[PDB]
RNA sequence: UGAAAGUGAAUGCAGGUGGGAACGCCCUUGUGGCGUGCACCAUCGACCGACCCGGAAUGGAAGGGUUUGAGU
RNA sequence: AUUUCCUCAACCUAUUCUCAAACUUUAAAUAUGUAAGACGCCCUUGUCGCUUAAUUGGACGUGGGCCAUCGAAUGAGAGUU
RNA sequence: GAACAGAAAUCUCGAGUAGAAUAAAAGGGUAAAAGUCCCCUUGAUUUUGAUUUUCAGUGUGAAUACAAACCAUGAAAGUGUG
RNA sequence: GUCUACGGCCAUACCUAGGCGAAAACACCAGUUCCCGUCCGAUCACUGCAGUUAAGCGUCUGAGGGCCUCGUUAGUACUAUGGUUGGAGACAACAUGGGAAUCCGGGGUGCUGUAGGCU
């Protein structure tokens, strides 16, 4: 009870959303893709050429070739007991950017714009992110929001 | 304004419904009738109990428009006496009916080429329609600017000093 | 106790349910009688067989009759038997009901007159069921989805129009006319 | 009887025997990871004297 | 009974030498590329050699 | 029309809607290889409204498409067309006036300059033996049928005659017959002219005279004759070569405006949603 | 190297690029910068054989190729 | 009676009881892919037979400036044969 | 609505999100199409490497993106290695 | 601002009924010689401006249907982790965490790029 088809098991997977069939925006062909671009899989169903497997769908790689209509993506999958190096054909359909790497782009560009004004006002930077930390000391005042006692409530059947 | 209602197609189909010298006898006759050339109708679908032959011609039509459309409609009129009942008029706002013995029509006759049955339906249109039959751009017509059948009914009245039966 | 196995074109044959009808007494009352209801209602999860609702749809229709009549009740069986149980003959072998905790068994709406009534029929169908069930009073009116006193309020305004057993209560949605119309005592208030 | 996730976060506390005992600076990172080995660990605010 | 496939102590096998990773080189080959853009890049690069090295010697 | 209908009825793009755009064409017309990267397809839009002729030169981006030269027929009056500003000839006009505009904007005019007096004879503007490439451009016909002798060709042609590299085949330009794959120049040098209706109107004066005169209305009130008519053409492709700039018009905006603004309606608000339902209810004797 | 008849290894400092041992020099006390760069690995070429090309009786010289070899 | 009556079935409408591993508009928790700059950030200029209408771009480079939170936490020497 | 005479065979006009079709299973995809009809055709071709799936990352099968040719089709962008 | 051409997102844009639309544009619309295609200049092709806002198109109004959005539903359902917890079991409660759907209610009913026209 187990065929091994490209397409087994992607019922779900490889469906149109909603309302979304038909016409595919045109905005997809007019994306430029550059080899080092970190891009993400997502494959179409509506585009049957170019499609690639069922593993990748989901997964973010890097651009190492550009072709007509197609870019050679870089995967790492796990095979045992290391990571093999996948070079996926996918046509463009298929692929859009990772939309944190204009996240750590403009991230980056912050950074330089706050290093060189820190520089120039002769001051600290202080580049690094940091977690969440514990909260602060505060004042909550009472007047016009005084304290309403609640007491837990007895049960009643409400069918 | 522009709500004048005109004929926009009269079409004219034989109602013989046999296939054989009788059915290329009707080419003839729509042929001498409208003046254009009679496509043939084919069998969509073969059928058990009267095995109709696939793909082939059974029945013939032709379109007809223009200033000769009215007056094949005006021919018709005459020999139906201008007496038409109101259910013939579509929900739509087309009419038509059928009359057998085409004889009676103002066309020589010989009792050797056969007789034939010949109808009408005329399809009703205000101008404007282009918008939803050009190709591009193409809208849906407004509900104030389609045609009912109480419209085509008086425009019926309006001339060829016809009546209509009251069912 | 697999998932669920119902009827379908990958279990065409299969038996029918020992139930068939579920609805009784007086199906085609309103909604100014029988005011008050009565709920049983399973306390776990069980797996009531057809056979075992459809004896007690029968057990119930008798004694409620008897003793009451038959205009002064409105006895139904929500529990349905969709469930497909398998065996092997001497394939599928009986039909029965999913009910999870806290599901109505048979509800019965009935006057307040007949408040004690009602508690003892439905006390009674507990014999014939597996498992846990308890009776309860719904703070509801018969069939309905409002409290007792938030439906006296919509019938004293007039904003409730019988149909049948059921009834249409009015919304803040569609077009006025429509419902000025069809609510002839209710006020339109306009705020 | 440590499942994965615990016994790497476990370790990158450097908390490896039983009784043994690590200052961590509070943060929602560590807090994250202390809810998951929250079975095996037991944390609290130490006073000057601790 | 043969047919006795089971998962259970493969994963914990594969963590023994960890899931590696393969090594990252600064160049890969260019036969992964379209041959084009590699027979071109043969020719640019060339250049940029020669003129990297005249540049050197000129100075 | 129930509501489950309307609840999972997708709509299709709007442009798709309303008749407008083939997007099944429009894909394959800006798709650029992506190993060509960010170097812009360029189309010749060509349309037709009932009285004029609009040419376009556009690329398309993420955000939408950007003209880079327009000619409308409109404005061949101010080259000396002023009737059948929607005909073949005049497609070929405002085809030939947007060529010399875009390749004045990628400044290339001096080197490539089509034919200066065309012959209706079939080329391709030739790429200079050593120097740029001519500027290429692909014919975005729209919705219109491609037939032989339609105009959008003959706004291609008069945009390949200005010097543009439009790539095409002569087997839709009016006199190509297709039993034997020939084009004959005659006729197309004819259409280039605006003969086809320099004979209509000839065949008119010499049967139905009245007809001629409800036909031809806005040349006869000038008093063209059938013989002026390639004067112009041949004279009009003479002037839009020397001077193709577009004379941005000083028209004030500002009036027109707060002209539309007048009669512009305004929509209501809750406020009076609450008034005019109050009012509806008490007409209606029911609160 | 090729089944074989056969043919048979330097454009260049026996090439370029990246990392790099060891050494030298500058800082200024840093996990430094700078210059050579062994071994090794990745990589772009060149050279020999096979193969596939065009290609101006016998020979295959210059020109090539996405390729190919347990080569230089 | 090509004029009707109802239990007869059929259909349409609005309510209404109840379900789905091989139904679904939605849609978790848990699990999962990628990233968190030195192979990094800004300009000057070089190469090409690819590409562009075009030194246009693309790819690879050169020379200069940013080495002081070198750009979340925690931990730990690592990898190839 | 019109015929003919039940027959919605045929024809006409409206509504119609695909509820049809798409060789054969099921799932996915598709509406100025991937469905129906029409016109022209042989990209169901020759050659090389790269890639994906099964996977030992061996073979076989099947599949994807390219390259060097030669072609089809289209006004053209393009599309086509069943 | 309005309109036209080409678009981006592809219903806060669709469907429906009814009110308004000055100018320009668009449209309907007048013909069939040529190009071209039809049983039929209906459509498709050309060639035009006598006529018309009436249709398309635009805008406004429905305690419209759908659609979008925010709240209620509801920390409810479900769920990661825990106990030599309860319970014959079915399941349930509790503990450290994560957290819906649906219905119902309120609000909304296209925004925008390029190029060019318009009392
Ligand atoms: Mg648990
Ligand atoms: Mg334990």
């Amino acid at each position: 009870p187990h065929s091994y088809g490209i397409r087994a098991r992607t019922r779900y997977t490889f469906q149109r959303g909603f309302r979304e069939h038909g016409q595919i925006r045109l905005s997809t062909y007019l994306k430029t893709y550059k080899v080092g671009d970190i891009v993400d899989i997502k494959v179409n169903g509506a585009v049957q050429k170019g499609m690639p497997h069922k593993y990748y769908h989901g997964k973010t790689g890097v651009v190492y070739n550009v072709t007509q209509s197609s870019v050679g993506v870089l995967i790492y999958k796990v095979v045992g007991n290391r990571y093999m190096e996948k070079r996926v054909n996918v046509r463009i359909e298929h692929v859009k950017h990772s939309k944190c790497r204009q996240d750590f782009l403009d991230r980056v560009k912050a950074n330089e714009a706050k290093r060189k004004e820190a520089k120039a006002q002769g001051k600290t930077v202080q580049l690094r992110r940091q977690p969440a930390p514990p909260a602060t000391a505060h004042f909550v005042s009472t007047e016009n929001n005084e304290p309403v006692t609640l007491h837990p409530v007895a049960y009643d059947t409400t069918i | 304004p522009m709500k004048e209602l005109r004929i926009s197609k009269l079409v004219l189909n034989i109602s013989l419904g046999e296939s054989g010298d009788r059915l290329t006898r009707a080419a003839k006759v729509l042929e001498q009738l409208s003046g254009q050339t009679p496509v043939f109708s084919k069998a969509r679908y073969t059928i058990r109990r009267f095995g109709i032959r696939r793909n082939e011609k059974i029945a013939c039509h032709v379109t007809v428009r223009g200033p000769k459309a009215e007056e094949i409609l005006e021919r018709g009129l005459k020999v139906k006496e201008y007496e038409l009942k109101k259910r013939n008029f579509s929900a739509t706002g087309n009419f038509g009916f059928g009359i057998q013995e085409h004889i009676d029509l103002g066309i020589k006759y010989d009792p050797s080429i056969g007789i034939y049955g010949m109808d009408f339906y005329v399809v009703m249109d205000r101008p404007g329609m282009r918008v939803a039959r050009r190709k591009a751009q193409r809208g849906r017509v407004g509900y104030t600017h389609k045609i009912n059948a109480e419209d085509t009914i008086n425009w019926f009245k309006q001339k060829y000093d016809a009546v209509v039966l009251g069912k | 106790k697999n998932k669920p196995y119902p009827k379908s074109r990958y279990n065409r044959a299969v038996p029918d349910s020992k139930i068939r009808i579920f609805d009784l007494g007086r199906k085609r009352a309103g909604v100014d009688e029988f005011p008050l209801c009565i709920h049983l209602v399973s306390n776990e999860y069980e797996q009531i067989t057809s056979e075992a609702l459809e004896a007690a749809r029968i057990c119930a229709n008798k004694y409620l009759v008897k003793i009451g009549g038959k205009d002064s009740f409105h006895l139904r069986v929500r529990a349905h038997p969709f469930h497909v149980v398998r065996i092997n003959k001497m394939k599928p072998n009986g039909l029965v009901a999913r009910v999870n905790i806290g599901q109505i068994l048979m509800s019965v709406r009935t006057k307040d007159s007949s408040r004690a009534t009602a508690i003892e029929a439905l006390r009674r169908c507990q014999y014939k069921f597996p498992g846990q069930q308890r009776i309860i009073v719904s703070k509801k009116w018969g069939f309905s989805q409002y409290a007792r006193d938030e439906y006296i309020e919509k019938r004293s305004r007039g904003e409730i129009i019988p149909d049948g057993c059921y009834a249409k209560f009015l919304n803040k949605r569609g077009s006025l006319q429509e419902k000025l119309d069809l609510f002839p005592e209710a006020s339109f208030n306009l705020a | 009887n440590i499942p994965p996730k615990a016994r790497k976060i476990m370790q990158l506390l450097r908390l490896i025997q039983i009784n043994n005992g690590v200052f961590v600076k509070f943060n929602k990172a560590t807090k994250e990871m202390l809810q998951v080995v929250e079975p095996y660990v037991t944390y609290g605010i130490p006073n000057l004297k601790t | 009974k043969s047919k006795n496939h089971t998962n259970h102590n493969q994963n914990k096998k594969a963590h023994r030498n960890g899931i590696k990773r393969p090594q990252k080189h600064r160049y890969d080959s260019l036969k992964y590329r379209d041959a084009k853009f590699r027979r071109n890049q043969k020719f640019a690069n060339r250049g940029t050699v020669e003129a990297i090295r005249q540049a050197k010697a000129s100075a | 029309k129930s509501s489950p209908y309307f609840s999972r009825y997708q709509t299709k793009y709007r442009r798709r809607r309303e008749g407008k755009t083939d997007y099944y064409a429009r894909k394959r017309l800006i798709a650029q290889a992506k190993n060509k990267y960010n170097a812009p397809k360029y189309r010749l839009v060509v349309r037709f409204s009932n009285r004029f002729v609009t040419c376009q030169i556009v690329s398309s981006r993420v955000n939408g498409d950007y003209v880079l030269a327009h000619a409308h027929s409109s404005e061949l009056p101010r080259y000396g067309i002023k009737w059948g500003l929607a005909n073949w000839t005049a497609a070929y006009a405002t085809g030939l006036l947007v060529a010399r505009r875009a390749l004045a904007k990628v400044g290339l005019a001096d080197k490539y300059e089509g034919v200066t007096e065309p012959e209706g004879e079939f080329e391709l503007t030739e790429a200079i033996e050593d120097g740029p490439r001519p500027f290429k451009v692909f014919l975005d016909v729209g919705l219109k049928r491609t037939s032989t002798g339609s105009r959008v060709f003959g706004a291609m042609k008069g945009a390949s005659d200005g010097g543009l590299f439009i790539p095409h085949s002569p087997n839709r330009f009016p006199g190509f017959d297709i039993e034997t794959e020939e084009l004959d120049d005659e006729t197309l040098r004819k259409y280039i002219y605006g003969g086809h209706v320099a004979e209509y109107m000839e065949m008119l004066i010499d049967d139905d005279e009245e007809r001629y005169q409800k036909q031809f209305s806005g040349l006869i009130a000038d008093g063209i004759e059938s013989d002026q008519l390639e004067d112009i053409y041949a004279e009009a492709y003479a002037k839009i070569r020397e001077d193709p700039s577009f004379q941005k018009s000083g028209k004030d905006a500002a009036a027109f405006k707060a002209e539309s603004l007048k009669y512009t309606q305004r929509k209501l608000t809750a406020e009076e949603r609450k008034e005019r339902f109050n009012a509806k209810v008490i007409e209606a004797g029911r609160a």
